[PDB]
């Protein structure tokens, strides 16, 4: 599952696995 | 805009630095350059206060200086060796008491904080050296044995069944194995330092060895004995993800001696034990 | 006047007419444990004014050859009234502190003390392999430790002030909550630190959260050396609470 | 006693000295006297545990046998109590035997860290449970001068296990054949 | 069931499956001192669950010749955990109590104990002129006093149970908060008493507010005398508060 | 919210544990700590009832203790060996009567329930040992022969055509083979235990062997005879998916002896046959 | 001095010659007298730096000791100043010792390029900081004829580091064992 | 085929094969 | 994340990594 945003420039922020530890580097701020 | 947010991540302009504004000559009894270091606070004076500055539009960003970036790079933490010399059954498997204390480079970085909470990404780089010529078909098994689980004592120990422990099987020729681990402590953060003991007697242990038990990493060559002997060296790399750190501290100034301890060696000429370079005198740049 | 201070804790009040402001460690004022961060389920005991008061440790003499002094908390208060009793009758304890270091001389004396509060100050041993500092050496009590004196036993910790007794350079200690006592400016230092740990409460007997380190970075000088110049430390627990009551623990 | 049902019972009887100790065990869910209980066996498949434990005791003497016992839990940071006075200073229940044959002592979760290791590791050693005579074991004439007591254990609403791992309470030293 | 009881105080819980109800001394439940009745002006310390818990005293053996036993409060608790520590570090103390006397036998035993809580039980000396009971005799601690045993020194108090050790008749002790432990009916007694004094707080060391007196009015009998029948007392302070902190008082 | 549902799965907070509420001193004739174990019910007393507790906000979750998680990890269930010693035609193929009884680790876990229904994920780890030097091009064939289908008796038996049976071909150097199997019983659940026979005479069989016939796993080296002999060991791993279990039971306390039976061995000193450690006495912690 | 706290102090005293030099160091954030400071250590984990630096000095003589000092920053493209006159032609602060014991000199970011290398590389060599007596160190009678001075460093609001790299201020020449 | 949800954070829950036995671990509760 | 355009002929211009240096050749003009 992933978070889709729109403005048009969509930001498909996918998370391929079912665990939080699996995702990549965090966002800053 | 979560899309405006994204453009900033791609360009790495999430944390911008302030601009320098134009300043002018001044004459007042407000003296910003004067203060008292005794207070324990840093004088907050900026360049506009001491010289006449021009207006400059800063473009620099602090993204790369973030804790996530500083500790978010894979570094080596262990080099496992399986060297077949004269007894396959005894030399085809081994174990390692997990820790991030054996390699100076990443250890020093994490130890710039007192506490840290993060997830881990482990990447393994196995390399098979052919001592006699061929390498055959090498298949490796890396098993995580949390504290308490049975540790294998032979290459065919029942513990290798891995009925509940996590094991990663790697086949020579395939990509480097990799996996993630969630924050594992029984506390809210990992202790980079611990001024405590596991008891109150002269024989109680001191330091992080008391709080940082991570279990054992058991590995073996799954392939059965082959005519030609090989030496398999598996290098383990670690990277922190989704990081948080607390209470920064002075960087390690002398070489490390042992794991879980701040102990150090000192020679007769101490200037050789630290990175400080002797000055000829106070005025020799 | 910004150079005067009065600190009241319980039945005690401390004053100074030459301060250099005050420091609140990490900008966080001490407070009681909240239910969202708590883990131990029994109701804590909060002695209030009978424990959250100033306790004055033994005084030390500062001379031209002094190398420094250090104390560990809560160890330094193990024999201080109700606070001390509570840390041995309970498994868990939690507390913040108001550390007030006192040292006066004269307008014809000079010298500078660096006063620092270090969290998790894990001491080192020197040239002794993997042997670590022994329990009794890091639990000196109110007498603290006078750098450069002890009789070398094996589990004796490092006595190198320039390496922070832990393998790091003295000049960088300023990254921790600190103040200076520069005889020409002030005669006291005041640090207020909150509870800092990776767990909400901990054993007051096996774990020392903070370490008070006092190093004379500028030698004490004057033309009246026969006049002794002492250094006195007064510490007041804040929001002290304990949990897991039982019989009193007897150490060593 | 191992290999007998008697390994599950504790014998009580008329005492000649006051406040005698009846039994003492570590409270760690996977420590040894209770490692083979169901909760202990399950805890042995995980690395971490947390929560409160429920210890129950059922008296099995005659209906005319009376007794008062003190069940105490000693939080960590101190040795096991050497006397009833020393033990009752901690968490405890005074149990009076009567129509209801069973009593329960709850060992509250009192720890520094949110979790503890299930395997015998000092740092996260949870304390002890001791049992002492509060008064005495009294019976009328013509009645057995000894009686047994059964001990149970289970977890409370806050009990929880974490990080699955293989158990060391069972092994295989050879092939299992047809 | 009206003959069962569970009493929880702090980390302690006591049960009995054969009670005779409970008694609340003078119908007043213990409570903290209010600002309208208070006189000492410093903020009191209230240990809460670390002091308001059941403390079990040494057990006593009841036999066919027993004449009785007595304890004084707060003296009996002078060495009981945090409560004990607090009464010696402070000048003033104030507290109520839950006294639970335990004694079981069998349906073939008979005997009756009168359990009484007496306020200001000023003991008497017999045939010794105006010489009064000495301090150490009225401060036995948790061991209490076993009537009919002591070695006659001069400041030794009266040991006449029928005259209440004070010149009044035993049969009238029922005017004070009390209960009976009649072996055929109950195996325990429970008395909850509030703080009673002409002053809001007092010295925990020089003044004993209550006295627990246990007198066997009906001899213990059975056809199995070799079986020892003990008597155990468990006391729990309630709303304990202390004031006027300082160094710890050392007695005698 | 099926999206709110998803956030909980990622964080593993689907099954939360209750909080501890603040309690107070009590005096009543309601005695929760007292009860009767004779009833067969566990006293439902909680900590708030025996001591004065504070209010604590629990964050723990029971997700990892779910049956799906407990039985949802791949464990070894068989180690197949094809060792070429002196006759390729006879040694290049073999068969195995499928079951989950040969490896103690996973067997004990499933046997903590009386019945269980689940789908299976089989993963195979083949490793080719070069006994003479080279390994050549190894291609393996694993074929599932359901009960009743013809079992191959030679490496070129017509049954290897696999006209209807399921076969998986693996080529050395390629990823480990894997596939799923749906719940296979002719009943609603698998029997972990079975107190029954396949007849009513003194010679009838007893136990799960009567109900757990899963067929045979036939395998062979597809590659024809090579100059250099190899020893191929294929380890089979099993994992349960979409699991349901009924009627929990006591865990196996002594070593297993044989498949499909609860039989056990006992030595002269029984304390050595169980995990129970002898206590010095009742009061020695 | 290395291995002693005295390596952190600069001694001042009554001069017999006017405008004497007190100290001189390169201003490069990772150059050597200041490589082991906290900001220097962190800069050593990056390849590029930019921004202004804040240098502070605290006088530690008696309250009756007076002094005026000139702290100067010499931009690149020239050698270090050989005299006070030559030094004061650049950026500088004249510090008068008094009730406030500390003064701060800001070394403005004056460079051709937006960034500089943190490692000692001539092209991006930032200049020098020198200290000279503006007047003299004066004391009344019966007062110590020498005094110490402490020097601090930190970065201003525009300070920034770039391109992470491994440090050369720490090494490992053998295995770190258990 | 897969079940798409929206709130925007879409949860694309894909099932790559045509058999139920093929999918991964089940949801809890 | 990627920029989706429509007219129907959608131009999914994907950027698979989080850094600008990672993308392919630039557009002209
Ligand atoms: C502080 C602190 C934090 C940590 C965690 C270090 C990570 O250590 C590991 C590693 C490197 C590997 C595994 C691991 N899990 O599974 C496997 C395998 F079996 F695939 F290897 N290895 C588990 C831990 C806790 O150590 N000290
Ligand atoms: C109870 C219970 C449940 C089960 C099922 C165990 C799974 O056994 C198997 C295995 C391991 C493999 C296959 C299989 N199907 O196809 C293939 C292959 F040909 F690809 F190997 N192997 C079929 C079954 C029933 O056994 N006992
Ligand atoms: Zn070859």
């Amino acid at each position: 599952g992933a978070q889709v945003s729109r403005q048009s420039i969509n930001y498909f922020n996918i998370n391929y696995f079912k665990d939080a530890a699996s995702s990549g580097a965090s966002r800053l701020d | 805009n979560p899309v405006e947010r994204y453009v900033d991540e791609v360009l790495n302009e999430v944390l911008v630095v302030p601009n320098i504004n134009q300043s002018h000559p001044t004459t007042s009894n407000a003296a910003p350059v004067l203060d008292a270091a005794e207070t324990g606070h840093t004088n907050k004076i900026q360049p506009e206060d001491t010289i006449e500055t021009r207006y400059v539009q800063s473009s620099q960003t602090l993204d790369e200086m973030s804790v996530e970036s500083f500790l978010g790079r894979s570094g080596c933490i262990h080099e496992s060796v399986l060297d077949i010399v004269d007894n396959y059954n005894d030399q085809s498997f081994t174990k390692w008491n997990i820790n991030l204390q054996e390699m100076a480079q990443i250890r020093r970085k994490f130890e710039m904080f007192t506490y840290a909470r993060f997830d881990s990404e482990i990447t393994m780089v196995p390399s098979v050296a052919a001592k006699d010529g061929h390498i055959g078909h090498i298949v490796m098994q890396y098993m995580y044995v949390p504290p308490g689980a049975p540790i294998p004592t032979t290459r065919d120990d029942y513990a290798w069944q891995s009925g509940t422990n996590a094991s990663v099987f790697w086949q020579h020729g395939q990509p480097f194995p990799r996996f993630s681990l969630p924050f594992l402590s029984i506390a809210s953060a990992y202790y980079m330092f611990y001024d405590g003991y596991d008891g109150d007697t002269y024989k109680s242990r001191y330091g992080t060895v008391v709080t940082n038990d991570m279990g054992t990493l058991c590995s073996r060559i799954v392939t059965s004995e082959q005519l030609h002997k090989v030496k398999v060296v598996t290098r383990i790399y670690h990277k922190a993800k989704h990081t948080k750190a607390w209470c920064p501290r002075p960087p390690r100034a002398v070489q490390y001696s042992h794991t879980h301890t701040t102990n150090y060696k000192l020679s007769s000429e101490v200037h050789n034990d630290v990175a400080i370079r002797p000055r000829t005198n106070l005025t020799t740049v | 006047s910004d150079r005067i201070i009065q600190i009241t804790r319980g039945d005690s009040t401390i004053t100074s007419q030459d301060v250099a402001n005050a420091v609140v460690g990490y900008g966080v004022w001490p407070h009681y444990l909240t239910p969202q961060d708590a883990t131990a389920i029994d109701k804590p005991t909060q002695p209030d004014t009978s424990s959250n008061r100033f306790y004055t440790l033994d005084s030390k003499m500062w001379n031209s050859t002094s190398k420094g002094w250090w104390w560990k908390l809560p160890d330094a208060l193990k024999d201080m009234g109700i606070f001390g009793e509570n840390m041995f009758y309970h498994f868990l304890g939690r507390s913040g502190y108001t550390v007030h270091v006192q040292c006066n001389a004269s307008k014809f004396h000079q010298g500078t003390l660096l006063v620092v509060m270090i969290p998790e100050h894990q001491l080192a041993t020197v040239n002794k392999g993997n042997v670590n500092a022994g329990y009794k050496y890091t639990h000196p009590g109110e007498a603290g430790r006078e750098v450069g004196t002890q009789v070398e036993n094996e589990k004796q910790p490092s006595d190198d002030n320039w390496l922070n007794f832990d393998g790091t350079l003295l000049g960088n200690l300023l990254i921790f909550p600190h103040q200076f006592i520069n005889l020409r400016s002030n005669n006291s230092a005041t640090l207020i630190v909150p509870y800092v740990n990776a767990v909400p409460m901990d054993s007051m007997v096996r774990h020392n959260n903070w370490s008070l380190v006092i190093i004379p970075v500028c030698q004490l000088q004057s033309n009246n050396i026969s006049n002794i110049v002492p250094i006195t430390v007064s510490i007041s627990p804040m929001c002290a609470e304990f949990s897991g009551a039982r019989a009193k623990t007897v150490v060593q | 006693n191992i290999g007998n049902v008697s390994m599950y019972t504790v014998t009580l009887s008329p005492q000649t000295k006051l406040a005698e100790e009846i039994f003492a065990i570590k409270v760690d869910i996977a420590s040894h006297p209770l490692a083979t209980t169901l909760i202990g066996e399950i805890a042995s498949y995980f690395t971490h545990w947390t929560g409160s434990l429920r210890f129950s005791f059922m008296f099995c003497g005659t209906a005319n046998t009376t007794l008062k016992v003190l069940l105490a839990y000693t939080p960590p940071g101190i040795g096991k109590p050497r006397s009833r006075k020393e033990a009752m200073l901690g968490t405890h229940v005074v149990w009076d035997v009567g129509l209801q044959s069973t009593v329960s002592l709850v060992v509250p979760w009192i720890s520094a860290s949110q979790y503890r290791f299930t395997t015998p590791d000092t740092y996260s050693s949870a304390g002890y449970i001791t049992c002492w005579y509060q008064t005495n074991f009294v019976v009328p004439p013509n009645t057995p001068n000894t009686a047994e007591m059964l001990c149970f254990v289970s977890g409370c609403k806050d009990f929880c296990l974490r990080m699955a791992r293989d158990t060391d309470l069972h092994k295989q030293t050879g092939p299992i054949t047809q």
